[PDB]
RNA sequence: UAAUAGCUUCUUAGGAGAAUGACGUAGCAUGCUACG
RNA sequence: CGUAGCAUGCUACGUCAUUCUCCUAAGAAGCUACCCC
């Protein structure tokens, strides 16, 4: 009968139940298991068919979120789980079981009935937040609704899920905070209940209902009491991105950890929170067996800096934000008191102290003078307090007495070229080539409206058992090159007449500081940064250049004290990346002389069913997490295995994080604190961006390979690859270089890549991405959602199913297959509205004369030559327009020189710039 | 190079050759003097090449020593400028409250982010609209950073002084926002 | 072909206004910048001309800046 | 190149051409060959420096031209930009731009940015009765190719004056310039 | 008014290579004078 | 027939002048990627 069974499931507990499903039959539900056994492995959405489910209704016959799972299995498992439960009965964090044998048809089937679970479990929340798909997210909307995070109309908004268009979604996610945190606490109870009862078992995410209880004892072996061990390696690790997405540790800022009570008033002078970090770690992540040093200066290697830094990135969201930044100290120079920084307090790397503190100095050499002028200790200490309400970022001081509002003037108009263009039939109504790239102007509040975009950077706790394998795969990607510290005389500077940041720009360009410092005290500074931390002020400038849309473009000018040492540290690797051809990171490979065709042929590195793909990171340089930037700086500093020691590498990392990651930004006469994200003006910006891009691609591949079912995988080599990938991720702590090589070979075989710092072209296998054995666009959207805190809409990431058309867009240059000589080659052509926009609008009044600038239109015609092969005629006419304009320019130039003097130029070789052959030779593979 | 004796030898060889030609000298004498002229010319050309090389090297050395002198004359100038900047900011320090909080520290180290917050005597509040002005610093005294601040000046985005009576809800559109209000610690 | 003439005449007009030191008056410069950016980012010709009129009336408002009587006399 | 060195080389070349035309043998012909060759070497030496000078006097024509033209271009930027602006504004041939431009010539300039939204305020000075008669018909005010409803007319002393007083007989008694405050209709 | 990369044009300096010519020393062929 | 000397022609080494080519360094100007669509 279907009613006596329902009366038995209620048991002694007086509960009113409605049967989900029908007629004492199993209820089949699609859940989010974290499973690992002999055949299947991974964190994937399975379909469970062994649990009869009843829903409890309270008085007034309303349905509440409390279920009675009556999972049925064999008798041996029933008795084993009964004994394990009777060992763990007295624990508070164990769901109330009820073991009973019921006469189903002709035999006594033994059922175990868990009482007052929830509909979903912690794995469902973790999966729906880590594998987000805006088309199909019904286990996240239902979780948000049923726990009063939102009122079920919040989803009628156009973009509720977006982090950049709708920041209020964060306020929704934080409403799950105290529901996650209690769960963590329940684990620290349950682990103890195992430890004191001698039960060895694996704590999986799919066994904890969202209340916090634990209800699965199937795979628990009992040992002598008091000596058990709970394996929480794969429980806390998958939960880690949720502990900062939902801000599960906000209730630690309040006294007695109660959300109703007011905030804890920490001491303003308190900067050493080591004891508090250890207390938090020992309260929440108690059985996380790996050692945790709150200060990363005690870390064993570059894989323990990532682990402890990732932990501190969570534990630093409960501490006041005024206790971070530099740690100043009053020193004396020839009897006069300076206040200078003798360390730093990184949110990620903890407290770092300088080792060369010169108390009671006598003279200040140029190195010490440069150091004391660079750091913001004197600048912030001698400035007046600032309260800027235009931004949410912390504001330190105002150096001047008034705030400076900087504008961007409009660009000059080249009327001669525009009249010539409209004379040749351009710019008609309905023409396919139209002016779209203009010189936009900005008002006074632009410089501080753009810096406010750093509100998109949130403290993100990355999954640490997976990041420590993505690091290995990325380092395998970066194995071809070589690097190390170089002497001061080997440093090459491309352009010396550019500004040296703040405050050094008030006395000269970078040439002054590269000529005033001899090589001895230029190596002394670099050897100082290897044992000390130099905070640095970086200025924000507004760029004055042609653009498609009106939003301001700020660029960070970093001080010469930072660049002068970063070039020395990184330039060997930076010149080895920019001199290797045929690699994944295509930096330093020209698009001229048949270099684009070689790029596109090295992308197609013998993949089976090629489909091209490209993705765009929304707010790439402003929403990049601190952990991924530290990851990039550690992968880029792995080449220093012989030139410098471990402490030197750590202090170089601390200097990079103090001068790039979390710095003091001078934004219009005011020092603000940059929350994070890479600055676009340091030495290692494009290459660190490339490392981060490859990290995101490998993370998407790992997620796509794990989240596949495991029984649908027909290729028996890929199933074993998944089953070993899960082991090398969570069930393995040391590096397994054989499998790292195997997975890197798999990625090169099926996910061939081409990277320019965020411009990625992928030539993935279509069959595997269809089966899910390789990352697709939805996987990158999910990875960017749970790991970058941005939403990558599918309207800006493209996919090309035909290889005879090339990538749709790479480095803002479209690609087309054109016939040259007797063979077909790929030629890149720019946006044809960009060349006209550069011709018509110039950023200097002397660039409007025309006759003075014939070597300016030659370069534009060189960049716009491939348009001649384009099938559209209005595209092809842009090159002939520039050729005829160069001819007219030279004609009137010779006229003006024949007027100004009485003799023409004798040796004149401008007769080849209006010929198509000089530009056709620019895209020929000979040179 | 003309002062060298090689030029004199070349000139006297040419003069002897010309005198022999004008005097109707024999073939042997003419050819011998021509060969003497040749050996003088080769040595004079070598001397000229040596002089050109020496002069180009001396001029390059002068350029090198007139560039290093400028480098060492700018190094001292930027050093003096940096020392002046580091000492003016020192003379701007409030050595009463800063000294008190630093001596109050356990190890002497205090975070930089709280050096102004407890010692700065001047506060510059930048306000984008009237609602923020009403919320944070309405009136002539407001409380920020656990201290009482008194308004001393209000300027607009145009760096024009604005009287505190002009900042009203109806007069808000006629003001050039943002407003920078400068207050002093009390 | 008169749609793309407005997108350039507004550029020249904002250059003129910037050379007339309207950049110092922040309230007026914000309106001039917004009008210029809305003229450039305009697909419809009527909207571009309607905003061009408002951008030009900033130039005509200042009496002593330009000599409109002389400049238009060259026609 | 027809320089005196080339003249000597040319007469030597003509002598050697005559010798070749004879061209029997042998020692006098070799002597003519050596004399022609040394003359050619002297001419080439004294013409290479002339070519160098001709090349170096083309890096002082271009450098002077793209400096005089540069300073001329960046010196007349305040007036050339305005002339270009008004040339383009004549070229557009719009109805509203030409209307406000032709009104600004007579002195009928607006005191604020002309608003776009309906029922928005525009304060425009009208400095004479002649310009008032054309723009203002009844209570309607034609400006920027749009019709506006007049709210308040204030004379130069800021004293309000009703539209009944503004007439040809009583106009000289008023304190021009009037300021009309209209709302877009 | 930033980092890195690529490309175009011009100038200077240095090095290397090739060609032509002038000249100076070594080796080969031919003719003339003196001696054996 | 040999030796010494002179003269003429042909090869090898060195100096200088001219032309051309290539590279390495330095300097100056410009364009693009960058930023946004
Ligand atoms: C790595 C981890 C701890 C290492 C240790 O220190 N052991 C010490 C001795 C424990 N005892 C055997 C006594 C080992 C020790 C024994 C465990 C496994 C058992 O197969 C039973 C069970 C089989 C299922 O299919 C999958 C789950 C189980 C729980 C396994 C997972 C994991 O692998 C465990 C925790
Ligand atoms: C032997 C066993 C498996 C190998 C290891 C793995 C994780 C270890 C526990 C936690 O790390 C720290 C915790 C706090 C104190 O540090 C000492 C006691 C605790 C309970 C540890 C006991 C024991 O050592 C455990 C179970
Ligand atoms: C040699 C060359 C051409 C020789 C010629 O053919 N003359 C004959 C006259 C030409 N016709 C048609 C009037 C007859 C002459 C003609 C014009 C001369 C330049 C400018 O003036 C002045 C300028 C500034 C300084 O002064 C020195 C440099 C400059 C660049 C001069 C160099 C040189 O000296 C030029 C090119
Ligand atoms: N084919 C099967 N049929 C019924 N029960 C099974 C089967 N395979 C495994 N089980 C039992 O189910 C457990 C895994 O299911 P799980 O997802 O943990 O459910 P729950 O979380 O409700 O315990 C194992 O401990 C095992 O005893
Ligand atoms: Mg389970
Ligand atoms: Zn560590
Ligand atoms: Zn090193």
């Amino acid at each position: 009968d279907a009613q006596s069974f329902l009366n038995r499931v209620c048991g002694v507990s007086a509960a009113r139940l409605t049967p989900c499903g029908t007629g004492t039959s199993t209820d089949v539900v699609y859940r989010a298991f974290d499973i690992y056994n002999d055949k299947v492995a991974g964190f994937a959405k399975f379909l469970k068919t062994n649990c009869c489910r009843f829903q409890e209704k309270d008085e007034d016959d309303n349905l509440i979120d409390s279920y009675f799972v009556v999972k049925r299995h064999t008798f041996s498992n029933y008795q084993h789980e009964e004994t394990i439960y009777n060992l763990l009965k007295d624990c508070p964090a164990v769901a109330k079981h009820d073991f009973f044998k019921f006469r189903i048809d002709g035999d006594m089937v033994p059922h175990i009935s868990r009482q007052r679970l929830t509909k979903y479990t912690m794995a469902d929340l973790v999966y729906a937040l880590r594998h987000f798909d805006e088309g199909n997210c019904d286990t996240l909307k239902e979780i948000l609704v049923t726990y009063n995070c939102c009122d079920d109309d919040y989803f009628n908004k156009k973009d509720w899920y977006d982090f950049v268009e709708n920041p209020d979604i964060l306020r929704v996610y934080a409403n799950l905070g105290e529901r996650v945190r209690q769960a963590l606490l329940k684990t620290v109870q349950f682990c103890d209940a195992m430890r004191n009862a001698g039960i060895v078992g694996v704590l999986t995410l799919d066994n904890q209902d969202l209340n916090g209880n634990w209800y699965d004892f199937g795979d628990f072996i009992q040992t002598t009491p008091g000596s058990g061990v709970p394996v929480v390696d794969s429980y806390y690790s998958l939960l880690m991105p949720i502990l900062t997405l939902t801000r599960a540790l906000t209730a630690e800022s309040h006294v007695d950890t109660d959300l109703t009570k007011p905030y804890i008033k920490w001491d303003l002078l308190k900067y050493d929170f080591t004891e508090e970090r250890l207390k938090l770690f020992d309260r929440y992540f108690k059985y996380w067996d790996q050692t945790y040093h709150p200060n990363c200066v005690n870390c064993l290697d570059d894989r323990c800096i990532l682990h402890c830094a990732n932990f501190n990135v969570l534990f630093s969201t409960v501490f006041p934000p005024t206790s971070f930044g530099p740690l100043v100290r009053k020193i004396f120079v020839d009897g006069v008191p300076f206040v200078v920084s003798t360390g730093y307090h990184f949110r990620e790397l903890g407290v770092v102290h300088n080792q060369d503190v010169n108390l009671h100095s006598s003279r200040l050499s140029f190195k010490e003078l440069l150091v004391y002028a660079a750091d913001p200790a004197m600048h912030a200490a001698s400035g007046n307090l600032l309260l800027d309400k235009r931004t949410t970022c912390f504001s330190v001081a105002a150096l001047t007495n008034n705030v400076a509002f900087q504008t961007v003037k409009p660009g000059n108009f080249n009327k001669d070229f525009y009249d010539f263009a409209v004379s040749k039939g351009f710019f008609k109504e309905g023409s396919s080539v139209e002016l779209k790239h203009f010189f936009f102007a900005q008002d006074g509040n632009a410089a501080i409206s753009d810096y406010d975009y750093y509100r998109y950077n949130l403290p993100t706790m990355c999954d640490i058992r997976q990041l420590l394998f993505v690091v290995e795969v990325v380092d395998k990607y970066f194995d071809c090159y070589d690097g190390g510290c170089i002497n001061a005389n080997q440093v090459i500077v491309n352009n010396l007449d550019k500004s040296a940041g703040f405050p050094f720009n008030k006395w000269g360009k970078a040439r002054l500081y590269y000529d005033s410092m001899s090589y001895e005290d230029q190596d002394a500074l670099f050897a100082y940064t290897k044992r000390n931390v130099i905070p640095t002020i970086t200025q924000m400038n507004l760029k004055y250049a042609i653009s498609a849309k009106n939003r301001a473009r700020t660029v960070a000018g970093v001080s010469i004290c930072s660049t002068m040492t970063n070039r020395q540290f990184h330039q060997k690797l930076l010149k080895s990346i920019a001199a290797t051809r045929g690699a994944t990171v295509v930096i330093g490979t020209s698009k001229f002389y048949g270099g684009w065709h070689n790029m596109l042929k090295t992308v197609y590195s013998d993949v089976e069913n090629p489909h091209l793909m490209g993705w765009d990171y929304p707010k790439c340089d402003r929403a990049m997490p601190n952990m991924l930037r530290i990851m990039a700086s550690l992968v880029l500093a792995r080449k220093h295995t012989t030139c410098c020691s471990l402490s030197h590498r750590f202090y170089r990392l601390a200097n990079e994080c103090a001068q790039v990651l979390s710095e003091m930004v001078m934004c219009g006469g005011s020092l603000y604190v940059k929350p994070g994200g890479t600055s676009s003006g340091d030495a290692t910006t494009a290459y660190a961006n490339s490392v981060f891009n490859i990290c995101q691609a490998v993370t998407a591949n790992v997620n796509a390979l794990l989240s596949t079912d495991g029984n649908k995988i027909a290729d028996k080599y890929v199933r074993n690859l998944q089953h070993r990938l899960y082991e090398c991720l969570y069930r393995n702590r040391d590096v397994d270089t054989d499998f790292v090589n195997e997975f890197y070979a798999y990625l090169r075989k099926h996910f061939s890549m081409m990277i320019l710092s965020d411009d990625a072209v992928v030539c993935f296998n279509s069959t595997y991405a269809s089966q899910g054995l390789v990352a697709s666009i939805k996987n990158f959207k999910s990875v960017l959602y749970y790991q970058n805190n941005v939403f990558m809409s599918e309207a800006k990431c493209w996919t090309e199913t035909d290889l005879t058309k090339g990538p749709h867009e790479f480095c803002s240059q479209h690609t087309m297959l054109v016939k040259q000589g007797d063979d077909y080659v790929y030629l890149p052509y720019p946006d044809p509205s960009r060349i006209l926009g550069a011709g018509c609008f110039v950023d200097d009044i002397v660039k409007t004369d025309g006759t003075l600038m014939i070597e300016r239109f030659v370069s534009l015609a060189i960049d716009a030559y491939p348009l001649t092969k384009h099938p559209n005629q209005e595209y092809a006419d842009v090159f002939h327009l520039y050729l005829q304009y160069i001819r007219k320019l030279h004609d009137e130039l010779t006229g003006h020189m024949l007027d100004m003097y009485s003799v023409m130029l004798t040796n004149d070789n401008t007769s080849r710039y209006w010929e198509p052959e000089f530009y056709e030779a620019m895209y020929t593979p000979h040179t | 190079f003309s002062s060298l004796p090689s030029y004199a030898a070349f000139a006297t060889a040419q003069e002897a050759y010309e005198q022999a030609v004008a005097n109707g000298d024999s073939e042997v004498v003419l050819k011998k003097l021509k060969k003497s002229l040749n050996v003088a010319k080769s040595e004079f050309d070598r001397d000229a090449a040596m002089q050109r090389k020496l002069e180009k090297m001396a001029d390059q050395a002068m350029t090198q020593m007139y560039k290093q002198a400028r480098s060492e004359d700018k190094r001292a100038k930027v050093t003096s400028a940096m020392q002046t900047m580091l000492f003016t900011m020192l003379r701007k320090l409030d050595n009463d409250a800063l000294n008190n909080i630093i001596n109050n520290a356990r190890d002497g180290c205090v975070p930089l982010n709280i050096i102004p917050l407890t010692t700065a005597a001047k506060l510059m509040v930048v306000i984008p609209d009237y609602n923020t002005y009403k919320n944070t610093c309405d009136g002539t005294t407001f409380t920020y950073a656990s201290a009482l601040w008194e308004i001393q000046q209000v300027v607009d985005a145009d760096s024009k002084i604005v009287q505190l009576s002009e900042i009203s809800m109806d007069n808000s559109p006629n003001l050039a926002w943002p407003l920078i209000v400068t207050a002093l610690r009390a | 072909s008169k749609m793309s003439d407005v997108k350039c005449t507004s550029v020249v007009l904002l250059s003129v206004l910037q050379q007339l030191r309207v950049e110092s008056s922040s309230k007026l410069w914000a309106q001039c910048v917004q009008l210029h950016n809305d003229i450039l980012l305009a697909k419809d010709t009527t909207e571009a001309f309607e905003k061009m009129v408002s951008l030009l009336s900033v130039l005509l408002s200042m009496q002593g800046a330009v000599d409109i009587n002389k400049l238009c006399e060259e026609m």
